[PDB]
This record gives C-alpha cells, structure tokens and sequence, in this order.
C-alpha cells in the first residue's frame, strides 16, 4: 500500500520523504492545488481511491524551477540518502513509486522529450535495483491513439518487469472549484492497487475497478483500437456504458512471456518480501548440513500456508511448490556464499 | 476437462441491496464477506404441501390436491477465529459486518420499499446452493473472550430461504406411428378431444396425415377445464 | 544392495525450531489416521462399504531430561494470552552411521500439555519433562 | 416440439432475390443466443437488465470460484430472455494455455431434445 | 495501534432510569454493577419475519413479504462468590441490587410513566453487545449456602433485548459512462421513468448531458408507488 | 426466578423495529426441596 | 465405449485422415452439410441427433474416380499405411463401432456392382474380427422387399461373423434445412441408439426398444408374422408401433454360433475385455514366476466381483459369478516367454 | 451522493467582498462536527441532549473500559445530530505517555466513499 | 406406515362406551434414505 510520490509542491521540507496518512496531513505539509502542480491533484485521487499511507518527495518550490534534480528529481545523489530517488532507498517499505510532476515540465516546455525518457528510465533502474516496488509510467499528453503505440516502441522501449503504463489521462474533479482538470493517471491507478491490498488480497490483479475520482476521459478508445494495444504491454482506461470508468488491462511493461501479467509480479514482490522477513537466520548460526535442512522446512511451512488462501495451483500442497535445500546444492566450497534454496508460486489472471 | 481444476477456493457470502422498482434481480453489491473457514456441513431442505381430507360419501381414500410449494432452506455455520492474534478486533468487526443482513437498509427507506438486503451464498461450482436468498435468523455464540473485552472466537448460524425469481419476461411432426387420436391423447389427455387438433390446422380428412407434416396443437384455451 | 541399510529405533534426531526449545530426547505416537465412514448396503449382504473421509494427524509426546532450559517451554506455553507462535518441527530416524533413513517435518506445532517431573525420594532415575505437541500436517 | 418462429438473422443480408434474409428453425435460436450473450448489460438503455453481465468477471484469478459464478451468470440470463430454449450445462475451460476462459453452453429446444453447443461462428 | 493495549478490564452492568418525557436516551445513572467474574460465553441472537403464503392462481412459489424485524437478544451468565469469607453477605447484597431491573421505579411511577429501569452491558471495546436494553427474565440458582443462612455462591441468568433508538432528529455527478436513462435505473429502478430527472433539473435537451455537472434526483415523492 | 412481559409488534408503516411496551411485571417464584427422614428410628410416624 | 467411426464421401476437409468431431457444428465446419446428396452427412446427423457426443469420420471421396475400391467406398487395407482405407482406424484403440454409409450410395448410382459391394463389407468384417473390440453395422440393398431380403442374407453375403449387426428397413429421415423427407440407411441412426445405452443404462442393456428419433417414415413396413421368418435367422428389424413412434426391434448379431447370438453379450464382452487389459498392464515387466501368476488372479477377481456389484452377472453371490484359474497348472515350465495365461467368465443375456 | 448543502462557518469572517462567507461541500460537514463535539451536553438549555458527554468521562483510568465507553459515546451522537455523514470507526490511542486519549474518527459523506478523518485544526 | 381415523365421543345419555365410527382412511407413507458418494473421484460433480 505504501506508495511513493515525487513532485513539486508549494512549501514543506525539501527532499525529505515525509509520511502522510490522510489528505488533511498533506495540506499542513505542502499546501493544496496552488500553482497547478500535478502532485497535489495526483495524490488526491490516490487518497480518495483507498490507501491509508503515502510518501512524498518534495523537490521544487513555488515560483531552477525544473531540472534533472530540481523538480523531477532523479539523481542517486551519490547515495546521499536524502537526494532524488536515493531518498526512497532507506525505506524498505515503499512498494509503489510514481512520477506525476515531471510531465508538467513537458507541458510547460521546461524540459525536452529526450530528457523525460532518461528520468523514467532512471526510475526503472531504481525499481530494478530494489526488489519490491513497481513504478507507474505515464504517456505524453494528447499523444493520440495511433501514435502512442509508436511512442512506446520507438521513443522509450522500456521493456522492464517493474513498470506499468496507462494511456489516457483523467479529467478529474476538483472539489474546491468544481472545474474539470487534466491529470495523469499515475496517482489514481495507484489508488486501485491500494484497494486490492486491503480487499480480495494481493492475489487479484488490479483491474476492472472503478477509477472513482474521475469525470471524463480524453480521447476515448474503442475496443478495436485497444486490441492493438494490450498485447504490446500497454493498459487502457475506457468509459464502459452505464458502468462508470474502469481500468482495463493488467499487463506490465515487459516482453518476457513468463512475466507478462501484473498480478504475478505483484505477487512475487509480496512473496519474496514475506519470506526474507520470516527467515532472518543470517549473521547467525553455523552453516552446516543441519541448517540447510531447517531452511527447507521453514519455507515449506509457509508456502503451504500460502496455499490455504488459494493463489497456488495444484489441488494439494505437494503439487504447489518445490523446495530443494539439501547438501548437494551447497558444495563443500561454501565460501560463506552458501545457503541457497529454490521456491515456486503461480496463479495468473484472465 | 475442468476449469481451474487444481485450486482451492474460499466460500464467500455476497450481500446485495434489495430491488427498488419493478425489478426482481438484486441490485448492486454493498459488501462482499469472505469466510474464514468453509462450513463443515451444509444442510438443504425443501417441503411441499398436499392437503388431503380423509372422508367422502364412501369413506374410501381421497385423492389429495396440491396446495402449494414451500421455499427452500439452508442452515450454514460460520466460524471465525483470531486466536493467534489476541487483542485484535478482526472477528468482532467481521460479525458486525454480517448483522447487516437483518435490518432495513437505509436506501430502501428513502424509496418507501423497506427490505433487508438480499444475500447469495456463492462457492465455486456449487450450483445447487447458490440462489437469491434472504436471511431469517442469526444465532451467534461467542467463546474465548480475549483480554480487554474483544471477542476472539464466534460461531454464527444462518437460516437462508430462497426467493423465487419468476416471470421470465407447439409444433409437432407426424411420425409413421402417430395418428390424430393418439396425438390428442399425447398432449391433451382426452381421447375424444381430437376434433380440436384438426380444427386449428384445417385438416379435413383425418385419415391421410402426411408423414412428416407439421401440426400446431393449440393450448387448452379452447377447452377451459 | 551393500547388505542393505536397515532401520533402527535408537539413533534419531528430535528438534523443535522457533523458540529456544532445543533438541529433545524421545518421541512417541507419531501417527496419521483417516476417518472412514461405513455405509451398509441393504440389499447386498456380505460386507460394509468403506469410503475414505478426511485425514487426521494425532498428537505427539516428546520427552527430555529436565534441564535448566525448561524455562523456555513454560514461557512458550504461557504465551497464549499475549499471542503464540507456531514454529516448524522435525522428527528424523537415523542409523548409527549418522545417515538419514526417513525425515518427517511437522508443518505447524502448538503446545497441548506439559507433564513435569515426578519427584520421588526413593526412585533412582532422571526427571523427564513431557511436552505434548499439536499438529497441522507433514512437510515435503 | 416448441414453436420456434422466424426473424431476421444477426448479420442481415440481401438474400437470393433481394430484400432481406429471413431464417427460422434450429438456426434461428442460435442467432438469438449470439445477440443475448455478446452485448453487455447496457448500451440498450430502454432495456437495461437485458444482456449477459459477463464483464464483471474479467481479470478474476483463475479459480473455479470465478469459473462457478460465470456458470450461474449465464443460467439466469440464458433463461430470462430466451424462454424457447432449455439449457443443458455450461463448461468453463482453459483450453489454451491457462489465461483464457472458454464457455461451452449446450442447449436443446424443448421436446426436440437434440443436444447442440453454441459455437459463436466468428 | 491500541489504547490501553495491555490491561485487563472487568465487565460491568450499567443501570439507567427510564426516560420520562419525549426522550429516547436513558436518564441518569442510578446504580453501576461491577461483575465478580466475566461471563464465560455470551450468546447473541437475531430474528426476522417473512410471511409467505404457498398458494396462487398457478401455485408456483410466491415472493414473500417482509412483515417486520424482531429485536436483538442476549443471554448472559452472572456468577458471584464469597466462599473465602463465609458468613459475609456480599453476594446476597449484590444480587439484590441486580433484582431492581425487573420492577417499576418510583421516580417514573410518579410521572405516570411506569417503566422498569434500562440496562447497558458495557465491557471494553465490545461494541456489538452494548446497547440500550431492558431485562426480560432473571432465573437465579443458589448454591454453597453458608452457615447462618446467608447464600454464598449464586448463578444468575439474564435475558436482554435491545430497545431501538430511532428518530435521528440526492446529488450526483455525471460521469462519462453515465446517461440520463441509466441514471433513472440506478436510483429509481424504472427504466422509462427518466422524465422525472430532467424535470427537476430543468435540462431540455437530453442529448448532451455535460460531463461533471451536478444533478439533483428528487425522491420518489413524484411517483408514489 | 423472575419474569417481565413486554409486547412488541414488528409491523409498522416503515417496518422498522418498534419500541416495545411494558405490559406488566410477573411475580417472583421459588422452588424449595424439603427433605424429611426417620430412618434412624423406623416405625415412627414423625415424617408422616 | 460409445465413440463411432464413419467412412464415406464428403465435400472438402482432410482426405483419408480420421479426424475427430464431437458436435454437429464441428462436422459442418469440415465437410459441408448435405451438399451433393452424400449419405454420410445425413447419417452423422442422425447419430448426433440420437445421442452420442463422440464420432470419428474418415472422408475418402470428394465432390464431383468418384467411387472405386479405395477411393469412394473405401475397401483397401492401405498396406497398413495408417493413412488409407480401414487401416486408418487401426491406430485408434478407442473406436468401438464402425459403419459404412456411402458404401451403398454407389449401388444406387450404379458405380459399384453388387458382387463388388459384398467384398468391402466382408473386408470391414475382417477389420472388426481383427481389432477384436469394435462392432460393424451392415445395411441391406434399398427397396429389397421383405420376402427377398431373407434370400439376400443367406445367399449373397452370408457373413456369419460375431461382430456384425444388420438392420433391414431404411429410414425416411427429415432434413431440417429443407423439410423434405429423404431415404437414408439406418447405419448412422442405429449407432446413435448404441451410444445412448452406455450413457443411460450401461453396456449391460441390449440396444433395442428405443425410439429411433430423427425418423419420420419407414419404407416397406413389416408385419409381425413376416418378422418371425426374419428375426431368428439373424436379421433385426425396425417397425412402426401404433402410438409409440419408431422403435428398433431385434438385438441379434450376424453370427450362427448359438452362444454369441445376442447383441449385448458381444457388446458386453468387448467392454469387459477392453476394461481389464487396460487395467492389468504388467507386461515386459514383473518377472514371470509362481508369484506373478498369483498376483494376476487376485487382480482380475477384484474387478469381476466389482462388476457383479452393478448387476450384469448371475449367481446370487460373487463365488458363483466367475471362475478364475492362474496357478502353476496353466503355466508349464516350458512356457518360458509365452506365459501368464488365465481364464475368466461373464454372462447376463437378454430376451 | 447525499446532498451536503451550505451554511455559515464556525470561525466566521468578513470574506472577500464583505458580509459573511458561506462555505459548502466536504469542508462544511467538517465544520458541523467541530460544533457537535466541542459543546458539552448543556450550555444550550433549549436543546439539552445536543453535545457530547465526553467530559463526564474525564479523569477515568486509562483502560479499555474508558476507551470502550468513548466509542459508544461518539457513535450515538454523530448518528443522532449529524445524519449527512456515515461514520467509519473511532480510534482511541494513547498519546505522549499513558496520559491523554486521542479520539480519531474516520468518516465519509453517505454514498461518496471518500474516507476522511476529523482533525480539529485548533 | 399407515394410519386410520375413528372418532369416538365417550359421552352419551347412558355413560357407557360408544361404538366408534370409521371417519376415514389416511394414506400410506414411506421414508427412504438416499445415499450418494463420489469420494473416490474427488473434484467430480456426479453427486451434485
């Protein structure tokens, strides 16, 4: 649920990833809606779409208004731990990162398109560097349907197992003035991912859910055009008649056929981040033929328990996972690099 | 020859708002409640009524008449537990989200059609026990009250009764062994009511039926008895 | 063949993970049962049909000499009020060579009873605390 | 045995002599099924409840839990709006890889009781 | 993420004088009863009524009506003990203060509103089993009678029933997927009753329906059926 | 024992739960068990 | 147990490849629908209409050598090429019944002599007599007339095999596309009945006295007196019972052996023999000795006793149902390889 | 979905042009609660039951008993006097050190599904 | 099972047992017990 946001806001601490749990907590920190910054709008949809936690990376004040570090911050900052995307490195809880603000720079002309690609590509490197969080990518505004497919395959071509894309922007409703405004769907989509955390579990892919907070969709997409978008790893949002606004498609920005679906990756990062918390027998005990036996039992007693809630094919625990931590997988040349083991989990979607 | 085939599912009780206007299907979803333990035993019952007076002018046994068909019944058994996290309020909150099924929903009172929400007990491919039903009685037993007063283990019974879903809104082929008199007996039950069959079709000679022709047997509307 | 590797009932290894219970000294009663249901066909004398219905894992009694580390067990048992933990156990039988003949691992354990030592001024023995263990399934 | 009537086909066409095609018999029931199942419970505001509500079960996990709800979703819709047919089971199957759900409804007009399966001929 | 978090609390029974005038909340406290042993089990029931005739002109199952909703019920189990001080009258006195809940109270009888006192079962964060209720029946068993006649161990059963607390005394944003005809179905349940929505709003051209507007849907008062 | 009576008819114009009425208060009850014995001196008529 | 095999001409579709179909719409997607007046299209439709969810079709001819030995009314064994003639059915081990619809459309059209069509049926019988499980359905000359078909069976063909069923009078079936009665052989329709049997009452019950639904009228109606000169000789019949539609009367196989006259017994045995050989697959494995011969006896016994459980056996108790013997007596020491012999029994005939 | 109306504001003020400023929307329902919870069940004799008997529970021990009575007290009042709001849980949490009790109330205007918590910004 | 009805009012003008009258004959009844099982092919839907 813990989402991360990078944006420009009027005031507040600079480049310090503060924690906010309610929309009012945001207001005391970094104002609200002043100056037309997209960060204030984007988090509002996330807060209104469920999700009780959020992290904000304020960089760029009210008015170098926008640059690579100032504004759409991207520098690792020599691991300064409080600059750019490095601020999220010392968290180990954040599982959703988004970059709403930088696209205002594209609209306001303060940045070049080739500079946008580097910022998002650097973000993907951040997700790949860590092991859990998933980044949500936004496409350039008013891209036009027949041209966005070209844009993904030629301009960016990200091809990573840690990114999600959602094409048409959202005409959100500002309660302060009741005026429709255009905002990227990075904030709102992350709200859906938070709803699935609490209800239906991480098993179910975040799709076919109301994008509540929305009013209209610029450049409506018909089904025939959509089928030229889904197989190439691009999601879509459509106005289904009499059913509101729903998110269609659960494909991640990867080409590896074994990781196409979003929930599988959403499952695994949850799965890997669960056992490593559980099995913290490191810098502890003696690497020997005894400990490798226990690790096999400790993991197995969890994956079987992961089958109780479903989300594991097999009709029987023994047909779900397969764990091998015996002696022959740790050679006598342990060289302290030993304690290796394998595991399995699978239940993708429609 | 299966769907998921080799997966485990959890039965979940689905609650729906009652229909408002001239409608029979339940309205939109208001709260979907997933079980913590699938029921150990599920009981389905059905009863019919047949009044049968025992007397006559001759005191012989009298043919009973069909009075009506009683609705179905189901007796669930919901078990909830949080004994491995004492002090948590998961069970107490969950039950309080289950007792909504015995009070008038606020939306209905606005429309002057008060009714408690309808429920559906959906579980995998269990087609027999998945119908539009209301909740009759909820007997709940609480056990092992964790410290600070929160309950931990609760057993909740249910009585479900199926709500009917009614209002879903005669050509015959003559075979070599079929005759007009037999056709009348096959569908009408009166041997000498064959005159009606030839009337609708305009068949004149009742002894030349073309093998393979099509006949239209009208309903009993010509013989109201 | 190598003159086979026959089983034995002295060499073993009994352990419980999780809380620092350590290694035990004697097992008993490790058993799996099913609950068959007998339905007798009326028109066919000669037998009663046997139909399987569920499986059930019985309790296990583990014993060990009363060592000062018995405070951990009482702490574990009396932790039910504030929240319990199910670690993963193991029950393995060995031959004297130290090799493995069959290894069973309890999926999830839970204390049931703890029969403490039976102090007796006249009986020459060593105190053997007994820790009964509940079960959830075998591992694989 | 049940009367089937006649009405224009889904893909309407000129015919042999012009005008408009017209089909009856066992073929006609298939066309009515094609119309009923394909459309969402919308797009026809004067008749909202019409149209099988199958889109609420898109992107579910591959479980017989969702494969059972669809099994019941078709039953109510295939019965309420098409009464000239008797339905003989539905079959949810992942016949290609394990990321798609195929439904194989078997029907038979009353009395004629010849089993057929709807095919959706493109 | 807790309050007291790690403390033990004794359940107590709170007795309030009945309301006198045009009021629904119970009056001032008259006696607070702290338990000597928290109940081992606490049963809560709930019943609903649905009359359903089985006959018709066609004798198919008939849609039942919702006659009414029965009130909630509880069955406590009250335990007292003074076995460590035989001859003491703590239990006998305590039970006396517990039997006030089945007779009229003098203050109310003066105001010509003869109602016995109301009770509330306060116990920690047990929100489900805490409501304004009256005592129905008190069956008491006495055991372990101490010398000189004073009782010592008494088991008291309780039957509580919830008293209702009633009388707590339409804008829709058009979304791109919405339409005028669908909106009538969502809130009214009649597909072709859309004319009422445009009447109150005053929109004359149902074609456009600009996205993001605010529509006021009047209640069913325009269609009393 | 001790019993009270409260009538409550669920029917209404809105079919919500209705505030019950205190119809009346039933009287107290008691069930003793008196035991008498003369088995130490049989043939006597103290118990009869 | 119920799947069927058909050989005939049909427009388009793969040639001489035994494809699998399970529904009528699957058929029409491959080999047209009634176009050209080929009898295979009607015969399959009667089979599908008459129950039976499985069917194998071997298209050999084509739309227009339209008819000859192999092409058209296929008769060649195909030199065991697994792709030609009745050899295509050899690599199936699932088909339990075979029929020849088109085999005699050539006779009506004059492209095949009567003496030429006798051999192909006999070739089909040799196919059934080889695989040992399937049963072939045979059809007589059209408009044969009652007093002359009895001569035809005993003089022209005289098949006398334990794997053939004959059904004399043809059927005036109804085509839903045009609503016109047409004459078709009953090979397809009767096969439909045999499919209902297993899926409604088991292989035990003989496939007879069931509605030949799909039928409208029967050419050359047969009276009961004429039937009694036909039924004992080994010819079935179809009659129009008043008020009960069209029903199949007679369940006698085309054999002269008095112990294999009835159809269901042969239908039972093929099911029975194919059940155990699927089960007892201890071959090219498990050392032949005095131990295995005891193992086989228990495994067969534990199945036949269970077969008596569903009826379909006689004796009031399992001990009087079967009689197995797989001891040292039946396996001499000389039988080093050709060993593992055993005996067994099953019987429950019909009226 | 529920209409929220418009009205004055608790700390009232001249506004942009003069007079007094009137505020509506989600901000308004946030102001009605502040009045409801602040006033004790008194200090308005014409309407005595209005208020919140929070203060009679001051100085009780810090147990789940005090926390338990708190939940029931806020729940009834917010339902009785402010009906344009659906209430979603009340949270009682120790603040600095076993000293004060923080009441955190999560709410949402009926039919909107916008979770929100009262903050009471001084 | 099988039941018959015979009304008989003891009262009379003589207070002697009165000959009862055959009011009527109730119909026969039967209570089966249908058992179905597919426990050797779990996951099948034969029983349902």
């Amino acid at each position: 649920s813990v989402a991360a946001f990078v944006g420009l806001a009027p005031t507040g601490p600079l480049n310090e990833p503060t924690l906010v749990t309610n929309w009012t907590q945001y207001v005391a920190a970094f104002g609200d809606f002043t100056g037309g910054y997209y960060l204030a709008h984007s988090v509002y949809g996330f807060f209104n779409n469920g999700g009780s936690a959020a992290y904000v990376v304020r960089v760029g004040g009210s008015a170098q208004a926008e640059s690579a570090h100032p504004g759409p911050a991207q520098y690792l900052g020599d691991s300064s731990d409080r600059t750019g995307f490095g601020g999220l490195e010392a968290i180990d809880e954040i599982s959703m990162v988004a970059v709403p603000d930088l696209m205002a720079a594209y609209q306001r002309g303060a940045i070049d398109l080739e500079a946008v690609k580097a910022v998002q590509l650097g973000l993907i490197a951040h997700c790949e560097l860590m092991g859990d969080r998933v980044a949500i990518i936004d496409p350039p505004p008013n891209q036009n349907a027949r041209q966005i497919r070209v844009w993904r395959q030629e301009t960016a071509g990200y091809d990573s197992k840690y990114a999600a894309l959602y094409y048409p922007w959202i005409k959100s409703f500002d309660p302060a003035t009741g005026q429709s405004r255009l905002v990227p769907p990075s904030g709102h989509v992350a709200g859906i991912w938070a709803r699935n955390d609490s209800e239906r579990g991480v098993h179910k892919a975040p799709a076919n859910e109301v994008v509540r907070g929305a009013v209209d969709l610029e450049l409506q997409i018909t089904r025939g055009e959509q089928d030229l978008l889904n197989p190439i790893g691009v999601n879509c949002i459509r106005s289904f008649p009499g059913r509101g606004i729903r998110v269609w498609g659960a494909r991640t920005l990867s080409s590896d056929p074994a990781w196409r679906y979003l929930n599988i990756r959403r499952y695994f990062n949850y799965l890997e981040e669960s056992i490593l918390i559980g099995t913290q027998w490191v810098v502890f005990e003696p690497n020997d033929h005894n400990l490798w036996a226990r690790i096999r039992r400790n993991v197995s007693a969890f994956l079987v328990n992961e089958w109780r809630n479903g989300a594991l094919f097999g009709q029987s625990p023994d047909q779900a996972y397969y764990v091998k931590c015996d002696e022959e997988t740790n050679p006598p040349e342990s060289v302290d690099l030993g304690r290796v083991v394998c595991e399995i989990g699978i239940a993708p979607v429609k | 020859s299966k769907g998921a085939g080799k997966s485990l599912v959890r039965a979940n009780l689905a609650i729906h708002e009652p229909p408002t206007g001239k409608s029979t299907s339940p309205g939109g979803l208001i709260k979907r409640f997933p079980f913590e333990f699938n029921p150990a035993q599920l009981s389905i019952s059905q009863r019919s009524q047949w009044k049968a007076t025992p007397t006559a002018a001759v005191r012989k046994a009298a043919k009973p008449q069909f009075m009506g068909a009683e609705p179905r019944e189901m007796t669930l058994e919901i078990f909830l537990d949080s004994s491995m996290k004492p002090g948590g309020n998961t069970v107490m909150k969950k039950v309080e989200s289950l007792l909504i099924c015995c009070e008038v929903t606020a939306k209905s009172l606005a429309a002057k059609q008060p009714s408690p929400p309808w429920v559906i007990f959906e579980w995998g491919s269990f087609s027999t026990a998945r119908f539009n039903a209301y909740v009759a009685s909820i007997e709940t037993q609480y056990t092992l009250f964790g410290t600070a007063g929160v309950p931990i283990r609760a057993t909740c019974q249910m009585g479900l009764v199926e709500i009917p879903g009614p209002t879903p809104n005669r050509v015959h082929r003559v075979v070599a062994g079929d005759s007009l008199q037999s056709l009348a007996w096959s569908e009408y039950g009166s041997a000498n009511a064959w005159r009606v069959i030839a009337e609708a079709n305009g068949i004149d000679d009742p002894s030349h039926l073309p093998t393979g022709t099509e006949l239209i047997l009208p309903a009993t509307e010509e013989v109201p008895h | 063949m190598t003159r086979k590797d026959p089983g034995s009932s002295i060499w073993f290894s009994l352990a419980i993970d999780g809380e620092s219970l350590g290694y035990f000294n004697g097992c008993e009663g490790l058993s799996t049962q099913v609950e068959v249901e007998q339905r007798q066909e009326g028109g066919n004398n000669g037998f009663v049909w046997q139909l399987p219905t569920r499986v059930t894992y019985s309790n296990i009694r583990l014993t060990r000499p009363l060592t000062p580390d018995t405070a951990k067990v009482a702490k574990w048992i009396s932790s039910v009020q504030t929240g319990i933990q199910r670690p993963t156990a193991q029950i393995s039988a060995l031959r004297a060579d130290g090799s493995l003949v069959a290894r069973w691992g309890l999926i999830d354990v839970l204390p049931v009873s703890w029969q403490g030592p039976s102090l007796d001024p006249g009986s020459a023995s060593v105190a053997n605390e007994v820790l009964e263990i509940a079960h959830h399934g075998f591992t694989d | 045995e049940q009367f089937v009537g006649s009405g224009w086909s889904f893909p309407l066409r000129i015919g042999p002599t012009g005008g408009i095609a017209l089909v009856s018999g066992e073929q006609e029931v298939e066309e009515a099924m094609r119309l009923i199942l394909a459309t969402a419970p919308g797009e026809r505001p004067m008749r909202p409840e019409f149209g099988c509500a199958i889109h609420d079960l898109v992107f579910a996990p591959v479980n017989e839990q969702t494969a059972g709800r669809i099994q019941h979703e078709v039953y109510v819709t295939l019965d309420r709006w098409e009464p000239r047919i008797e339905v003989h089971d539905v079959d949810v199957t992942t016949g290609e890889e394990q990321n798609v759900l195929f439904i194989d409804v078997r029907y038979s007009i009353r009395g004629t009781n010849n089993p057929r399966s709807l095919v959706f001929p493109f």
